């Protein structure tokens, strides 16, 4: 809990600042992970708490790949 | 032959300065304004850089 209430959330760190998708992936993937693995309701929270991209263009992209793409590590795609 | 007065102690204790600090050096670098709302009227939009 200690994590929520320091950090920002990810609705305003592209909102009301401005910060860049591959840095405000980075802090924000760790618990978009940890929350996901603890309960499969929570997996409807998360992905609808999405904001406005103003950085990329979303208008001929799949957001079901732009999301995908920037929400998985090498941790579930690599395995030795 | 002499008079001699009763003597005056003075009661009273010195006065501050105006400086909350020691120096003017260190006091100056606790007067910068900081918080969240200075740092959203900088970086302000980045469409609008672009």
């Amino acid at each position: 809990k200690a994590f929520e209430e320091n950090v920002l959330p990810f609705v305003e760190l592209n909102n009301r600042f401005h910060l860049s998708t591959p840095w405000t992936f980075h802090i924000w993937r760790d618990y978009l992970d940890n929350q996901l693995n603890s309960n499969e309701n929570f997996s409807i929270d998360e992905l609808i708490e999405g904001a406005e991209f103003s950085d990329v263009d979303l208008t001929k992209i799949s957001k079901d790949l732009f999301t995908t793409f920037w929400r998985l590590s090498l941790y579930d795609i690599h395995f030795d | 032959k002499e008079k001699i007065p009763p003597p005056a102690f003075d009661e009273t204790f010195k006065k501050f300065t105006f400086i909350k600090m020691g120096n003017k050096l260190i006091n100056n670098v606790w007067k910068i304004p900081t918080g969240l709302d200075k740092i959203e009227q900088e970086v302000k939009k980045p469409e609008g850089v672009y």
